[PDB]
């Protein structure tokens, strides 16, 4: 029946603004106020602010006075949520949420404030780093039965998306691709390692960085 | 009602049941509201009021009130059910929510299992580029929860680390990576680099050297 949309991903400079929209389908806004709360990777939700649509004044939390702006637009039935002066420590998931303040009177009169529908979230990474193609190194092997691992490096690539297919996606022998950290740099590092019998064959990795249009081949001799 | 406070994780067995609490200033005049939360993934009302479980959700989850103090409780605790629950109310002085830190309710799926590391040192390619990096790799290790300790001929490093939260689907059983950057200089300038993981209270530990 309801429903919140919200804008796609976006990278941003650490000085820039975004303006995340939350649109609703079916039962338009009223009362039901909207609150938006970010996460950033790794810690808990945050309460940032709400709007009252009905009404048309929103209040914010105590440390984002000043650089967050809640809007409401009912000829679209769209909220809106504004942040300037970006940096680092703002890259996070932002949800938009209908909350629904409710009370019981039964008895003490007791309150219950609640959030039935939530947007999917919409990711803005704030990192000072460009496209990047990576660099690919190769993790030789070195002297249980046989079982010797060997693999590929690839570093400093920061567009999030990368694929690594050993022999052009051939060899599939306990082949796994670690997810890619986030270095100072705002660059990622990933690796893909596999093991073998100590025993001849060619090993080869490729990379493909789609986002820069990078395609690297390596071979991993040993030493 | 200016903080609400719960414990950061907790752990169960596949067919236990839990009770997770969320304590805070304001709760006697309003209801907690509990969420959960996977990881890729946006939250989830679980709970809300008293007795009022959302549509579609299983029955096992229930809400108790006490006072200063709200539970919810969690009778399967199934395999689905791991994730991140938060617990939502509002102050009463503004209009401000607070939300609790949260609780990572791990259900103990599989049998535990040992960490299996393996230390690559910087390619000599690598050193090419005047760059070095060792890569130390975890797998195959339940629970899904390990900290990695690099050292210097037995001291400590603290720079230069950066680790990777264990995650697997291949299986059940988790895996992770850690990865030391450096100068070429200062790899030969130190006689050894060691790689601790420390899963559960035990610690395996792969030393590699300039050679």
């Amino acid at each position: 029946q309801v429903q919140l949309v919200q804008s796609g991903a976006e990278v941003k400079k650490p000085g820039s603004s975004v303006k995340v929209s939350c649109k609703a389908s079916g039962a338009t806004f009223g009362s039901d106020t909207v609150t938006w709360v970010r996460q950033a990777p790794g810690q808990g939700l945050e309460w940032m602010g709400g709007i009252i649509p009905f009404f048309g004044e929103a209040n914010y939390a105590q440390r984002f006075q000043g650089r967050v702006t809640i809007t409401a637009d009912k000829s679209t039935n769209t909220a809106y949520m504004e942040l300037s002066s970006l940096r680092s420590e703002d890259t996070a998931v932002y949800f938009c949420a209908r909350q629904i303040n409710e009370m019981a009177t039964f008895g003490e009169i007791h309150y219950y404030t609640y959030m039935d529908v939530w947007g999917q979230g919409t990711l803005v990474t704030v990192s000072s780093a460009s496209t990047k193609g990576p660099s690919v190194f190769p993790l030789a092997p070195s002297s249980s039965g046989g079982t010797a691992a060997l693999g590929c490096l690839v570093k400093d690539y920061f567009p999030e998306p990368v694929t690594v297919s050993w022999n052009s996606g051939a060899l599939t022998s306990g082949v796994h691709t670690f997810p890619a950290v986030l270095q100072s740099s705002g660059l990622y590092s990933l690796s893909s390692v596999v093991t073998v019998p100590s025993s001849t064959q060619t090993y080869i990795c490729n990379v493909n960085h789609k986002p820069s249009n990078t395609k690297v081949d390596k071979r991993v001799e040993p030493k | 009602g200016s903080e609400l406070t719960q414990d950061p994780a907790v752990s169960v067995a596949l067919g236990q049941t839990v009770r997770i609490t969320c304590q805070g200033d304001s709760l006697r005049n309003y209801y907690a509201s509990w969420y959960q939360q996977k990881p890729r993934q946006a939250p989830v009302l679980v709970f809300y009021g008293k007795n009022n479980r959302p549509s579609g959700i299983p029955d096992r989850f229930s809400g108790s009130s006490s006072g200063n103090t709200a539970s919810l409780t969690i009778s399967g605790a199934q395999a689905e059910d791991e994730a991140d629950y938060y617990c939502n109310s509002r102050d009463s002085s503004s209009n401000h929510l607070v939300f609790g830190g949260g609780t990572k309710l791990t259900v103990l799926s599989q049998p535990k299992a040992a960490p299996s590391v393996t230390l690559f040192p910087p390619s000599s390619e690598e050193l090419q580029a005047n760059k070095a990096t060792l890569v130390c790799l975890i797998s195959d290790f339940y629970p899904g929860a390990v900290t990695v300790a690099w050292k210097a001929d037995s001291s400590p490093v603290k720079a230069g680390v950066e680790t990777t939260t264990p995650s697997k689907q291949s299986n059940n059983k988790y895996a992770a990576s850690s990865y030391l950057s450096l100068t070429p200089e200062q790899w030969k300038s130190h006689r050894s680099y060691s790689c601790q993981v420390t899963h559960e209270g035990s610690t395996v530990e792969k030393t590699v050297a300039p050679t």
